[PDB]
């Protein structure tokens, strides 16, 4: 516990795995007098949600949205306030300075993903417009009223620094190409669309999943054709990918379940082990079987993917 | 509503009489060679935004002994008041219970339950029915507080008020249907005809098997001198502990107590008394599975209609 | 000289928004009575059974200050209209709950989106609330001049804006409102609250808000363009409909994140005291504002 | 009353259909080598004055299987016709039980529970909810007679049922009430705008927990003609057992079933649908602890008000 808070606000929103093995935590206060937020660093994953046994830790003066890696030290958030933020680490990494807190949405920001280089980086916010930022310059690039609802979801192409997925409330996710003078494209395929993954292998495939629980299966070359399971029995909230050259498909829900699942989208694993929304997975850069929840009910679960 | 609890609260005597009847309570229940080997199962049913789960609190603090809190609620809003209070300062002390007591299943039964849930006319708000689905989670040997109330019932003229009753009418509903119900007032221009009476009085707890809450009264009140009667002020009395007792009667009102103030029972059609003459008037605390309410007649000199017959024009919802 | 309103979706400390607030300049603040981002479930376990708070408690404010200053916001993740059954179902409850508690505070008004087309779910839920209990809470429908679908950048590739003069189609905001307050039975607790957008829809459709219960006006920061000494001000056309909006007596709302170094406040103050003169007939009048009265009769009685 | 039941008994083709399902169901459950091995536990709920009850033994009697009878009833008098029936005729095999069904302790679950707890609007005598609190004592493997209930709604134009509802305003009410509730009617002069759609659906038993008996259905009617819509006339459609099935929507009316009558869900002003239109509506089954009710609203071609909003005008008590 250094110069931080005495206290990590019940809901937990982010847990993101960096290339060492450090687990990074993101979390909100959603009841009480504060509605503020708040930043922890956790060089032991066992040691989460402790908030007297970190190696870093800071408090943010709004609620926390959502967060990436921007490499190995600095952290992007999306903010309540309407703002982004970069939060870079220290010389000894005991220390979460804010960089920069730049106000450029007018209203809550829902999504931040950083864009494959590492240089920009793409957010989506309830006031239904997606912005692309240069993290070195504080400044916002290009600013894009394609959806008619806010945005739900911003998904970076894992190696292309000009493609991205987009998901919104008005039904539509949207490819984008920053390439073209009319970067959006409408890829078809019914329910709302609220989570977006990238598959690591084939750039050219990507997963989402429904506010009904069921999570597809996607080409960019046909918008037909498209492989679907009803993995869960409410809103798919997020979905991430394994580090393995073959990957598994890790599926959190607001029916406080955990799934896991292979390439013809069937079930390996399911884990009851929340009683809260399951709000993020992350795997170890390390042992490549561990998945680690995060939810709102504070529990951190660890567990052992049966591989 | 907020403002309602806020006003219901800005009663001290009202609150340090509860503090007292806890206190005696405490004593009486825990010897001072047990003040640390024995933990009161404190139960406040309904909690409100926690006056009494706070008095109750004063009261363990200067009787110094341990209890186990508990702070039984249905209105969701206050309930979040509970949480924020429980969370910001009572600690694990308070266990909040967002339920209606009638539901709850309790963990352990309780050595004392408290309640506020008495209105002017004592069991109008609906009191006995309430703690009488609690009391299966009360001790075989529990204390209830308060433990007893009465209902008191005085003939008045008033000219005044009979007025402000007939500009009640509204449409869409029966024309006389404002006579057929009481009304919280604080009469001020009124002329009392008799000292009041005894009505209905509720005990708790209630050992009795077939303990049925209906009621059937028949009161006789001495005029000394002419008038016209246009209704019946209600109060009532009620020992919370002991000798510690709250009341709004006139002739033994708790001094300073603004809270409650006395109900008032029309009669569609006043009623000439000449002195010597003894107004009789008769009530019926009535009820079914979903209601419960009052009827009433005057059937001395002269006699009314049956007023809200089968709660027609006026029920309190259980 | 008007009355003015903050919106925001971020209230980390209410004695501290609140107070930075009214130091600013602003009447009233309209935030969220819930989190904005907490999604609760009243059907199924084990996230139905959450415990703890559900928001901040009424303690943090007096009464007075929650009956004069605080306008609540439904939070915008209830959809009573959603094609979604257990979202529907999820969404009434949510409601409920959320009026519910704004009744319980005594505020003076309650926000309420209007952005699709079909409202009747939600309408139905409103409608309920007001035949449920004694409150008399205002209800504002934050319905836009033009809807967001018809304003979006023309940048989707496959799907082109249609740039055609639709006569109808442009006024389909319009019919929203219409609709709702058709179900509702007209009630007098339900209001408009009108959000003006960066480019001023066609004279007609500003048109139809004509007889139309307007109670406030909402004025995003986005939509102020920048003047030669860095500050925000407003074209001459969106000038015209504050004039038509301040005869209106209707209260002016700030929506959105700061872009300018309250400015805004002061704008719509300046174009306030800047007015044009009203004659002897708007000074007379000036109180008998859409007052029934009934025609006297100097034959029949006696003046 | 007793001339109601009366009149609801003299109906053979409904009592003939219940004994076919008790029939088809007794060879199902039972088959001929055990005969005389198993004896089914037989619950008629909602006896009345006993004609499913006697329908019973007719099914058991052309069957050929052993039943042991019950005879659930809430109304106390018609419990009267019933023990009179039991001590004159049925004999020890139907025990009668006067009570309500959701109250009653059982000495057994039961193999078949039979009723007739269905009215015009199918769900709207409030089948769903007595049923529902009878589940408890039903074998984990039983039959419910009958199993399925739909109601269908269909628009329609008839200006002289739409005057009928007009004349029903009285004095003390909201000037409007008579226009927020459904009516029983032999719909005579009237013009059919559209076909029957169906509206909602109950499956007994109800395996699924949070069952919740609320709805909310949108339908679309397309209208061919040029007309104007005056409401909805409802009606039901039932599946007793498998095949066997009782009807009043008129492309599939059982025929020569007197007994219900089609519902009329009236609408406040009347609308003028051009040819080709859709008329829309939306209808909302809804409760609370104490009462059902219907809410509903026209949506297309043009919008009405909410119909009977909180069952203010109207409800079906629980
Ligand atoms: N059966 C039930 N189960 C759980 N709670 C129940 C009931 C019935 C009523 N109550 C609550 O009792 C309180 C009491 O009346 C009160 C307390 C304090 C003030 Cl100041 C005040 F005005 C009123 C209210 O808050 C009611 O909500
Ligand atoms: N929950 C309950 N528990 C016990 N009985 C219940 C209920 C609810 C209703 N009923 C009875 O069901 C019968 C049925 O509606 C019926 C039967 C036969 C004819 Cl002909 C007829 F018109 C009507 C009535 O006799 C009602 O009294």
């Amino acid at each position: 516990p250094p110069n931080a808070p005495a206290c990590m606000e019940r809901q937990l929103e982010a847990a993101r795995y960096r290339s060492d093995g450090a687990l990074l935590l993101g979390a909100s206060s959603l009841s009480g007098r504060c509605w503020a937020g708040s930043l922890w660093l956790f060089k032991d994953p066992c040691a989460a949600p402790n908030e007297g046994f970190c190696s870093a830790g800071v408090q943010t003066e709004a609620g926390v949205a959502d967060l990436t890696w921007v490499g190995e030290r600095g952290i992007l958030v999306a903010s309540d306030s309407g703002a982004v933020e970069l939060w870079e680490l220290d010389e000894n990494e005991t220390l979460i300075v804010s960089k920069f807190c730049k106000y450029e949405h007018d209203d809550i920001v829902s999504t931040v993903s950083v864009l494959s280089s590492g240089t920009q980086a793409v957010s989506g916010s309830k006031d239904i417009c997606i912005k692309v930022w240069d993290l070195a310059q504080q400044v916002v690039l290009s600013s894009y009223r394609a959806h008619a609802a806010q945005v739900t979801c911003v998904a970076a192409s894992p190696h292309k620094d000009s493609v991205f997925l987009s998901c919104s409330e008005d039904n539509r996710i949207l490819l984008w190409d920053t390439r073209c003078p009319k970067p959006a494209s409408q890829i078809g395929c019914g329910y709302l669309p609220t989570s977006l993954a990238w598959h690591p292998q084939q750039s050219e495939v990507f997963v989402f999943g429904d506010e009904n629980g069921t999570v597809s299966l996607v080409d960019t070359k046909s918008t037909s054709c498209v492989l679907s399971s009803a993995v869960h029995s409410q809103c798919v909230t997020g979905l991430v990918f394994s580090p393995h050259s073959v990957p598994f498909l890790a599926s959190l829900s607001e029916d406080c379940s955990l799934a896991v699942l292979d390439s013809s989208l069937s079930e390996l694993f399911r884990s009851q082990a929340h009683r809260d929304f399951v709000r993020d997975a992350t795997w170890s850069p390390l042992n490549h079987s561990l998945l680690t929840t995060v939810g709102w009910d504070h529990q951190v679960v660890h567990h052992v993917v049966p591989t | 509503e907020s403002q309602t609890y806020e006003v219901f609260e800005k009663d001290p005597i009202k609150y340090s009489q509860y503090q007292q009847a806890i206190y005696k309570c405490l004593l009486d229940r825990v010897p001072e060679e047990e003040k640390d080997t024995n933990v009161q199962v404190l139960m406040v049913l309904g909690a409100g935004r926690g006056p009494l789960v706070n008095a109750s609190l004063r009261a363990a603090k200067q009787a110094d002994r341990r209890i186990k809190l508990y702070a039984v609620e249905k209105n969701p809003n206050a309930v979040v008041t509970l949480e924020n209070w429980q969370f910001e300062e009572w600690g694990s002390q308070v266990t909040v219970v967002s339920s209606d007591m009638r539901e709850w299943v309790a963990p352990e039964k309780a050595d004392i339950i408290v309640s506020e849930l008495l209105g002017s006319f004592a069991d109008n708000e609906l009191s006995p029915e309430c703690l009488d689905g609690a009391q299966h989670f009360l001790k075989d040997d529990g204390v209830s507080i308060p433990g007893e109330y009465t209902s008191f019932l005085a003939p008045i003229s008033s000219s005044k008020l009979y007025n402000e009753v007939r500009a009640c009418r509204e449409k869409d509903r029966d024309p006389e249907a404002q006579f057929e119900m009481p009304y919280v007032v604080r009469l001020h221009n009124f002329h009392q005809l008799s000292a009041p009476q005894p009505c209905f009085t509720f005990s708790h707890p209630n050992r009795d098997p077939m303990i049925d809450n209906n009621r059937y009264c028949t009161l006789e009140f001495p005029v000394e001198v002419n008038t016209v009667l246009h209704g019946f002020a209600g109060y009532f009395e009620t020992v919370l502990y002991q000798d510690i007792t709250l009341s709004i009667r006139p002739e033994t009102h708790s001094p300073g107590m603004f809270s409650w103030f006395p109900i008032l029972f029309p009669i569609k059609q006043p009623i000439t008394v000449r002195e010597g003459q003894t107004i009789c008037v008769r009530f019926w605390r009535c009820s079914n599975s979903k209601k419960v309410w009052y009827e009433w007649a005057v059937t001395a000199p002269v006699c009314s209609a049956i007023h809200n017959p089968t709660g027609r024009s006026y029920t309190i919802g259980l | 000289r008007v009355s003015s309103g903050r919106d925001l979706n971020c209230v980390p400390e209410i004695a501290d928004t609140l107070g930075a607030v009214a130091k600013q300049g602003f009447d009233f603040l309209c935030m969220p009575v819930f989190h904005p981002r907490f999604k609760r479930e009243f059907i199924q376990e084990p996230a139905k059974n959450r415990p703890g708070p559900q928001t901040r408690s009424d303690l943090l404010l007096s009464g007075r200050d929650w009956n004069t200053l605080i306008v609540g916001k439904l939070s915008p993740w209830i959809r009573p209209d959603s094609k979604v059954e257990k979202i529907r179902r999820n969404s009434e409850a949510a409601m409920l709950q959320e009026l519910n508690f704004g009744a319980y505070l005594g505020l003076p008004a309650f926000l309420l989106p209007l952005n699709q087309e079909d409202n009747t779910n939600l309408a139905r839920v409103l409608t309920n609330h007001i035949h449920t209990g004694h409150h008399s809470s205002m209800f504002w429908m934050r319905v836009p001049l033009v809807a967001p679908e018809d304003l979006r950048d023309d940048i989707i590739e496959n799907a082109p804006t249609t740039h055609t003069e639709e006569y109808s189609g442009e006024e389909k905001t319009w019919m929203w409102w219409h609709n709702f307050r058709t179900l509702c039975d007209y009630s007098k607790r339900i209001a408009v609250a009108l959000e003006i957008g960066a480019d001023l829809p066609s004279n007609h459709v500003i048109d139809r808000w004509l007889g139309e219960p307007i109670k406030a006006a909402i004025l995003p920061t986005s939509i102020f363009l920048t003047n030669k000494k860095g500050f925000p001000v407003l074209s001459k056309m969106h000038q015209r409909l504050i004039f038509r909006l301040l005869k209106l007596e209707v209260q002016f709302i700030i929506t959105g994140t700061n872009h300018h170094s309250c400015s805004y406040l002061q704008y719509l103050e300046y174009l306030s005291q800047n007015r044009p003169p009203p004659n002897a007939y708007e000074l007379f009048a000036k109180g008998y504002e859409d007052y029934l009265q009934s025609p006297l009769q100097p034959l029949m009685d006696n003046l």
